């Protein structure tokens, strides 16, 4: 619910299976990798110039 | 003070309670004495006379090392175990296997959880069934959902509960303990009684569970087994042993139902009334869920009773 | 632990088995006292401290043994207690809840008390004395004999009182052993 | 408002104004084992007591216990008075379970029956 | 109005058969008693526990001849300090170490004197300079300071005080 | 319910029980020690307030109010029991019968002659309750401790009653404050 | 931390590289970093998915999971709740209370027992003048000569 | 571990989070502080036991008044694995894979389901299979190369699923206790066969009207070609 109120911070155990995915998921390696989607702004929509090419001689 | 005799039973039965050491360390070398004069002249009723005083002897020593030891070089599991009238069968079946039960037995019995944890990590890098004894499967139970232990005192005026118990065995699901504590107090009140009734229905009782453990369902707790797993010093009969039993698996087995099988008129079903120690202000109500502490520090608690549910099945 | 210190000798050689095998501590932490022994584990209210660290604490109020008695007026130096940091959580909320009977609000307030969870390692002592003090008469006393109490204790029957009521006989004349003999 | 149930202090003798004087502390304690317990002056300010460990204590409590029943002989709450200071000098361990639990348990030994379903220390297959 | 119903509505289980079948009846039962609870929370069991302490201490100092009342005004007076939390932990877990607080006040054994007030030196009133040199007051505190270094604890910095003073020489390059 | 509705009673033929033989959690007899109070002279309230401790618990260092474990007080001599002045002529003992007319004024002297041992009963009992009403089990238990003997003749010489030599510190007669 | 080794293991981080809600991605990328150097021994893994969980959790060396709703909340707070992860071993939660600072009793000397000062006696500070003893000659002549005034003042 | 998924099941049940329900969660039965409300600290082995050992008895758990199934028998464990065999594959699919690729490719996606799927079932009665193969008896030891063969999986004695381990990496990898899960099933599964060959030879030197006659003619027949399709001998 709200950040504040006791109703956060509920289901404390069971929100994730404890076991991985056998095809998607994969550890963080460490400083040296990159993550897909990791980005240091908040970006609600995290397109880059392939997704989402824009026409123009420089990039801005 | 005085040799030139073999110290009998009632001795061995009257120096359990005192707390001096030097005398128990004094008794002890008196009870390896006794026990191969006893061997030597091939009498039956004094060397078994010998074996259940001395048991009683032995839990009542501190340093489980000397006690275990003493146990396993004396021979009791084996010896007593040919005394009992239907435990025959599992009775050689130890001799020959315990030097491969004694591999599996963890070093420590504190925090058991974390120890199979880092045993089931190693099985992540790159079978023919044994007696069932508690220690060494410690693994096997955590994967069972419930947990019969067997208690003396279902044994009157039928075996059905029980006959009711083994049903549930082959489920995969359940298990059942039985200890040598409760084959002793089947065995001691097949031949005492003040009936004829409770001395045939612990007479089947015993073949039922030989039964099952020679089969390799149920479950068992050997002597040395239990003198591994009591508190240091501690005395243990067919009433703590429940529940020594009982906190053990309620502390280091947190996931495994225990049930218990017991008779509604018996005392050890409520054992924070009775079975209790004095005002003891070394324990607490949570010394059942630390630890350090003994076990027996659990039954002053009624979170004993919270995790232990005794039940009648059909 | 570097053993205890005095100007004098004898008292030295006397109180130095004293003060062997284990020690426990009284200590001040956040408003708060404490009975330590080596292998106990406390919660303290939260210090801010790393986890796994290695810690002294400063205010001990009193040490002893299984033997020797050390009282501080109102603090001690000497005496090393060391612990280590084991946990820093919040502990079991306490949920207090105020509403008026007059008014519509409801309060819900959670506390979950923040602490830090210490388990500790070692209680050293090494004290210095200056000597040996008369109890009953207030004095340092010079010379030093341990075989001779410091203060002997006599009996209470003077036969004046009738009423006194007696305590059976074996209690009212007992002398008690020379212990640092 | 309601009546108050907290627990009261008992009484304590009334001091005759000797306690007013400096010097003179208001507690009086002279016991019997009061001069062992002997004081030493630290360098802080602060004391040190040396005293005599618990099963010593307990070891003259049960001299004293013993000099007063040579006399007339030990009765049953002396005899178990005396078997518990004894197994708490000795202690090494905590106790857990009743005491009489033991007793309850070994009572077969106490009262024999008829040699049919006599019980002894070998029982089965005899 | 907020009544809190939604977290409540979580614990009904600790509640008898009226309450827990039926949703208002146990919310009302919850409500109240978490109210209750925490109105004698604040304001009462704080004098209820420390009462019991008291009783402990005072009953221990009762097996001395002595009570509470004497302990009290002695714990005071030698400027002990020990909480009556502490003073019943030492009676019950201690018994000796609870008689020796007993005996340090049955005993007339001086208090230890109220705390300085802090003075000034004599070498502050000596005039800087009288006619490449330190304030001699400054120089005097400094060693009243590395005493107090030395005081905590035996360290590699050894127990000679004068020359740890004269360690800014040994940093210095001599021309 | 946790408590039952069906409840021993004192009309049913099951009886009343005994806490001295009773076995129960929060009953401890295993560290107890027997004592005992010569009442001779002493005021009948001290005597009560004294043994009420003792019976209680009070007395010990770790004296938990859930846990009761007291020590046996044998009172003797409760005939020689002193009540100072004219308290015996003037002292009430006052309890309301539930049925028409809830009036029982009773002289201390009237108790007196029916039994003596009544009279510490009383005055324990009201000792006792001082601390401890709300529960029965916490009133009712404590009081089965006191043996109350009017004279020197107890069957209590197997426990070795220690003599409890106690002194009131107060100095004035007992005074009777009851609204 | 307990002996020199973390009861944390695992951190089970997912999320949603494409979708929306960039807090997770935030945290991935300015705070994680600092904390896998930090405490090296704990595995995290990630888990990249459409509809992601938007709760962390931390999984303990006795196979104990627990977990903090992370939805908006930003890295800031996840960093918390993930240095919150680590310094919890997951085994308990006592209430604190004064009965519960000392998580398990201890007596040094030993506990109080009845029986220790039991036989115990009151005694006095200096020696008794008896009642019944016999007079040395200057005690004699004293106390003859008390009882003679009190007479001589009296008749 | 108690209500939701036993240990030779086959559901796979999130005891801690529910996903099967209809309806938010109003009351924790379980329950042992007041605290429970809005911080519960499920998770913990000391609360999930209370919560857990709380829940209803299933039709998994077969409650103690109510008498139980016989699962750990071996007779009913081969035909269970048997009659997942018929589900991934039909008869008629079954015959045209008999005669000897070409197949529909809906069709094929079928065959390497079953493949997948008895993989799974194998994980997970193997810790009730191992328990039985005492007692078990000498059709239902033949119907454990049966059940694979009509499943259309090689048993691995050293097409194939059995032989390699599902990918991932072991820090990530659950090793939870109280799960039953074995790590290594291709390396017990192989010593599986091993010892159910062993066994069968046992009861066969064991064995030694016409019924008996064209009885031992046949099931002696059966061995060399069923054993012989996973490639052991004897
Ligand atoms: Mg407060």
């Amino acid at each position: 619910s709200s950040i504040f109120s006791p109703r956060y911070d509920w289901r404390t155990s069971g929100v994730h299976d404890i076991a991985p995915r056998d095809e998607g998921d994969f550890l963080y390696q460490g400083p040296q990798h990159v993550l897909p989607g990791a980005h240091p702004l908040p970006l609600h929509h995290p397109h880059n110039t392939i997704t989402r090419p824009v026409i123009s001689p420089y990039i801005p | 003070s005085d040799t030139a005799s073999p110290r009998g039973p009632d001795f061995f039965a009257a120096v359990s309670r005192t707390k001096d050491t030097p005398t128990k360390k004094r008794a002890l070398c008196l009870l390896q004495e006794a026990i191969d004069n006893a061997s030597a002249k091939a009498d039956k009723v004094t060397l078994l006379g010998l074996l259940e005083s001395g048991s009683e002897f032995l839990l009542s020593l501190v340093d489980k090392g000397v006690a275990h030891t003493f146990a396993t070089q004396n021979l009791f599991d084996y010896r007593i175990l040919n005394s009992f009238l239907h435990c025959s069968l599992v009775a050689d079946r130890l001799r020959v296997e315990q030097s491969v039960i004694t591999s599996l037995i963890p070093s420590s019995l504190r925090d058991v959880q974390v120890q199979m944890l880092m045993s089931n990590e190693r099985n992540a890098l790159n079978l023919k069934r044994p007696l069932m004894t508690m220690l060494s499967q410690l693994e096997y139970l955590n994967s069972i959902d419930s947990v019969f232990i067997l208690h003396s005192s279902l044994m009157a005026t039928s075996t059905d509960q029980l006959v009711s118990a083994v049903r549930r065995l082959p489920s995969g699901k359940d298990s059942l303990i039985v200890t040598m504590s409760c084959l002793r107090a089947l065995s001691v009140k097949s031949l005492t009684s003040p009936s004829m009734k409770e001395r045939i229905a612990c007479a089947r009782a015993l073949e039922i569970v030989s039964y099952e453990l020679e089969k390799g369902r149920a479950v068992l707790l050997p002597f040395s087994e239990e003198i591994l797993l009591h508190d240091a010093g501690a005395y243990c009969d067919e009433d703590l042993m429940l529940w020594t039993v009982a906190a053990f698996l309620a502390r280091e087995l947190p996931l495994v139902k225990v049930h218990t099988l017991m008779h509604s008129n018996c005392t050890a079903r409520t054992p924070y009334r009775f079975l209790k120690g004095g005002h003891n202000l070394l324990v607490s109500s949570r010394s059942l869920y630390d630890k350090g502490a003994p076990l027996l520090s659990s039954l002053h608690s009624k979170e004993l009773r919270l995790v232990t549910h005794n039940v009648r099945l059909r | 632990a570097n053993g205890l210190r005095c100007p004098d000798a004898l008292i030295t050689r006397t109180l130095n088995p004293l003060l062997n095998g284990p020690k426990f501590a009284v200590i001040y932490c956040g408003n708060h006292q404490y009975k330590v022994a080596v292998g106990d584990v406390i919660a303290v209210q939260r210090l801010r401290v790393e986890i796994g660290s290695h810690i002294a604490l400063k205010k001990v109020l009193m040490v002893g043994g299984p033997r020797f008695t050390a009282i501080g007026r109102p603090l001690l130096e000497g005496v090393r207690v060391t612990a280590q940091v084991e946990e820093q959580k919040r502990m079991r909320n306490v949920v207090s809840l105020f509403a008026t009977p007059g008014r519509r609000h409801v309060r819900w307030v959670d506390a979950p008390h923040a602490a830090t969870i210490i388990r500790i390692c070692e209680i050293f002592y090494s004290p210095n004395v200056v000597g040996e003090l008369d109890k009953y008469k207030g004095e340092l006393l010079e010379t030093f004999t341990p075989g001779q109490h410091t203060n002997p204790v006599y009996p209470v029957d003077d036969g004046y009182d009738v009423f006194r009521k007696k305590d059976k006989e074996a209690m009212e004349n007992a002398t008690t052993f020379l212990d640092l003999l | 408002p309601k009546k108050d149930r907290r627990f009261r202090v008992q009484p304590l003798p009334s001091l005759h104004a000797n306690s007013l004087a400096d010097d003179t502390p208001l507690v009086t304690t002279t016991r019997t084992l009061s001069p062992n317990f002997r004081a030493f002056a630290l360098q802080d300010g602060g004391v040190f007591f040396t005293h005599p460990s618990h099963e010593q204590v307990m070891r003259v409590g049960q001299n004293i216990l013993a000099e007063e029943t040579k006399a007339t002989g030990m009765t049953s709450m002396d005899t178990y008075v005396n078997s518990r200071i004894q197994s708490i000098i000795a202690e090494n361990t905590v106790e857990n379970v009743a005491l009489s639990h033991w007793r309850r348990r070994h009572m077969w030994n106490l009262v024999r029956t008829h040699g049919k379903l006599q019980r002894h220390w070998g029982v089965s297959d005899a | 109005h907020y009544r809190a119903k939604l977290e409540l509505d979580r614990i009904r289980s600790m509640l008898r058969g009226r309450a827990r079948l039926e949703r208002k009846v146990g919310l009302k039962r919850l409500f109240f008693l978490m109210r209750t609870q925490t109105r004698y929370r604040v304001e009462q069991q704080a004098h209820w526990e420390r009462a019991i302490v008291r009783k402990n201490v005072d009953s221990a100092a009762r097996e001395h001849g002595t009570g509470w009342q004497h302990l009290r005004n002695e714990l005071g007076r030698q400027n002990v300090m020990l909480l009556p939390r502490s003073q019943q932990l030492l009676a019950q877990y201690e018994p000796l170490a609870f008689r020796a607080v007993v005996e340090l006040c049955a005993s007339r054994i001086p208090p230890p004197p109220p705390p300085v007030v802090a003075s000034v030196p004599e070498e502050s009133y000596t005039l800087w300079p009288p006619a490449s040199l330190s304030h001699p007051a400054a120089r005097v505190e400094l060693r009243c300071g590395v005493e107090r270094v030395l005081r905590r604890g035996p360290s590699g910095l050894g127990n000679n005080v004068n020359e740890l003073i004269d360690a800014w020489k040994e940093f210095d390059v001599s021309p | 319910p946790f408590k039952s509705v069906l409840r021993r009673h004192k009309h049913h033929p099951e009886g009343l029980p005994l806490y001295n033989d009773m076995s129960k959690q929060w009953l401890c007899r295993e560290g107890e020690r027997w004592w005992l109070l010569d009442a001779r002279g002493e005021q009948l309230p001290r005597v009560a307030a004294v043994a009420a401790q003792y019976i209680t618990g009070q007395h010990r260092p770790d004296f938990t109010p859930g846990m009761i474990t007291g020590d046996h007080v044998v009172i003797v001599n409760i005939k020689d029991v002193v009540m100072v002045g004219d308290q015996w002529i003037r002292v009430p003992i006052t309890w309301q019968t539930a049925y028409p007319g809830g009036k029982y004024r009773i002289r201390l002297t009237d108790m007196y002659e029916r039994d003596p041992c009544m009279l510490m009963w009383w005055f324990l009992k009201d000792e006792v309750n001082r601390h401890f009403v709300r529960k029965l089990k916490t009133r009712i238990a404590p009081l089965e401790k006191a043996w109350l003997y009017e004279d020197s003749i107890h069957p209590h010489a197997d426990k070795n009653p220690r003599p409890l030599c106690w002194t009131d510190p107060e100095v004035k007669g007992w005074k009777y404050r009851d609204p | 931390s307990r002996n020199g080794e973390l009861c944390l293991k695992k951190v089970i981080i997912s999320y949603c590289p494409s979708n929306g809600a960039p807090n997770t991605r935030q945290f991935l990328a300015t705070h994680l970093p600092h904390f896998h150097a930090k405490y090296p021994s704990v595995s995290i893994d990630l888990r990249p998915r459409l509809w992601p969980e938007m709760a962390i959790t931390g999984v303990y060396r006795d196979g104990s999971e627990r977990s903090y709703n992370t939805k908006n909340l930003s890295p800031m707070g996840i960093f918390l709740r993930l240095n919150n992860l680590v310094s919890t071993a997951n085994d308990y939660d006592q209430p604190f209370c004064a009965s519960h600072l000392h998580f398990q009793r201890r007596s040094v000397q030993g506990t109080w027992n009845p029986w220790l000062w039991n036989y115990e006696t009151e005694r006095r500070r200096t020696e008794a003048p008896q009642w019944r003893r016999k007079l040395s000659e200057k005690e004699w002549d004293y106390y003859v000569g008390q009882y003679s005034a009190q007479m001589k003042q009296e008749e | 571990v108690y209500g939701g998924s036993g240990r030779g099941d086959l559901l796979y049940e999130n005891p801690d989070a529910r996903r099967h329900s209809g309806r938010a969660l109003g009351v924790l039965n379980g329950v042992r502080h007041s605290s429970q409300a809005t911080m519960p600290e499920s998770g913990q082995l000391y609360y999930r036991k209370l919560i857990l050992h709380s829940r209803p008895p299933n039709g998994s758990c077969a409650g103690l008044q109510r008498h139980c199934h016989d699962t750990c028998n071996w007779s009913y464990l081969i035909p269970s694995l048997h009659r997942c065999a018929e589900s991934a594959i039909s008869a008629k699919l079954w015959e045209k894979m008999c005669q000897l690729v070409n197949l529909t490719q809906y069709e094929r996606q079928r065959v390497r389901d079953g493949q997948n799927l008895y993989r799974y079932e194998v994980h997970q009665r193997l810790p009730l299979l191992e328990e039985s193969i005492g007692w078990a008896q000498l059709d239902d030891l033949l119907g454990w190369f049966r059940s694979a063969r009509r499943a259309w999986v090689r048993l691995p004695t050293s097409s194939s699923a059995m032989s390699c381990r599902l990918e991932g990496h072991a820090d990530s990898r659950d090793t939870t206790p109280g799960r039953n899960q074995v790590f290594d099933t291709p390396e017990r599964v192989e010593q599986l066969t091993e010892a159910t060959v062993h066994r069968i030879r046992e009861e066969l030197q064991r064995l030694n009207s016409a019924r008996r006659l064209a009885r031992d003619e046949e099931l002696s027949r059966c061995v060399e070609e069923e054993l012989g399709w996973h490639g052991v001998a004897l």
